């Protein structure tokens, strides 16, 4: 129940062949690429100041997405053992 | 910690009154404009119900390798092959589950009758031999 | 492309170096989480059952 | 309409309803499946009734066969 | 991860359903006991309004990661939205630039009128005095 | 469009493509306008110097039209 999206998407996994993208920006070739040239420059500056960012912003949250990690998956091993006790009991009531 | 949808670890988690359960937001608010009722416990429920709960922006940390080039191309590539995939093999997996119950139903019918069966043969077995 | 890519791959091998130990970290933390989630099922399934 | 950002909006959109289809999927999924195991528990338990059953018919017959 | 009453990492986390926040269930039914209020907001909760967290369902998660594709997606917002702030420091640096290239070059127009006429002049002043 | 999908892949390239060298363009024109613009400022303080020097013969004259 979803509009074109599911008609591209049902015949991508069918056929078994993902859309091919943008094999572009890594050879590229020396002596059009005027703008090809600029672009590198741009992309180049974006990166290294995103990268800069990632760095420390990364340093900061490079850990502190670990630690909700952790909580995440306590959670679950919880609700393991709640359903674990309830089932075990039902079985031993059927014993008796 | 989840989203009850898509298995998701929701970046603005919401949860519904009628049923206690954490949906991202995006997920729910598209359920009820396309049916308006809760998904899990199928009971009314409208977008104005909904009870956004805070998150402070979900960790999420950008990549070392984080350009507008890979986000363009390989990473946004992977995200809707992934989408694609999965949902296409959890409607293979829908159906299967239905004729799996279909067919358990089927035999376990069988074994009833056989039983039945044998009820009326061992206790008229066991009389005969009280005569 | 010389300046910030070298900048780039500074602070890339500088992130990685910091980054890719808690990128392990962090798989780890997340498959187990998947894990659980496919027990938290069975047990659901098994408490119905039951 | 050959723009940018309406691009990643309508790819919002249609990843909206895949997440609402794989909802539905699962739970007919898991919903089938409870069917499935209360009917294999079942049926092997079902199963039993006839061990047993088959037993005590076959008692029966050598009990009233050599009386 | 914390609780918002105590500030301790809850042992067993209880979320509200009228001020969505993370609570630690002995510290928040401890609260509801006293009066039946959510402590932040102050609106009306019982303890059966309160709801321990769960596993989802069925569907099976994995982590927040760069590879999820909404993750993914999310991202190359944050590119384009930054590009796009990128361009106006480019856009309204140019209309400085500009706006003083158009004073710059009017007085360079109004200047060399003028330069024009000093080497008539003092070349007519040589040319007529030379002569005399 | 009804527009395949995998094509909506190689479209969203070009365009992240096409916009990296459409930012690059207008910031290496802003660089070179700035460059240029500098260009007249030289040249503009330098021509009011050469008006002094001509301002001087001019004065020169007149000393000498007078005797």
């Amino acid at each position: 129940t979803d509009i074109m999206r599911n008609e591209f998407e049902r015949l991508a996994a069918r056929q078994p062949i993902e859309l091919l993208s943008m094999k572009r920006y890594e050879l590229p070739a020396p002596s059009e690429c005027v703008n090809n040239s600029m672009a590198q420059l741009e992309h180049q500056a974006v990166r290294i100041e995103n990268l800069e960012l990632m760095s420390q912003h990364g340093c900061n949250a490079w850990k502190v997405y670990n630690e909700n990690l952790v909580h995440m998956i306590e959670h679950a091993q919880k609700e393991l053992q709640k359903l674990r006790k309830h089932i075990q009991d039902l079985n031993w009531q059927r014993k008796n | 910690l989840i989203c009850s949808i898509s298995n998701e670890v929701p970046e603005h988690p919401c949860v519904s009154p009628v049923s206690n359960h954490v949906y991202e937001r995006r997920l729910i608010e598209k359920y009820i404009a396309e049916n308006g009722t809760d998904p899990i416990n199928n009971q009314p429920l409208s977008e104005e119900q909904l009870i956004d709960i805070k998150v402070a922006h979900p960790i999420r940390p950008k990549p070392p390798s984080a350009t507008s080039i890979p986000a363009i191309l390989k990473a946004l590539q992977d995200e809707w092959d992934a989408v694609m995939l999965h949902s296409f093999t959890l409607r293979q997996q829908l159906q299967t589950t239905r004729q799996e119950l279909s067919h358990a139903l089927y035999q376990h019918d069988a074994a009833c009758r056989v039983i039945a069966r044998l009820t009326k043969e061992v206790t008229a077995a066991r009389e005969a031999l009280a005569t | 492309m010389t300046t910030e890519a070298k900048r780039a791959a500074k602070m890339e091998k500088k992130m990685k170096i910091l980054l890719g130990g808690y990128q392990s970290r962090a798989m780890g933390l997340m498959k187990q989480l998947n894990d659980l989630w496919d027990q938290i099922e069975q047990a659901h399934l098994e408490l119905r059952t039951f």
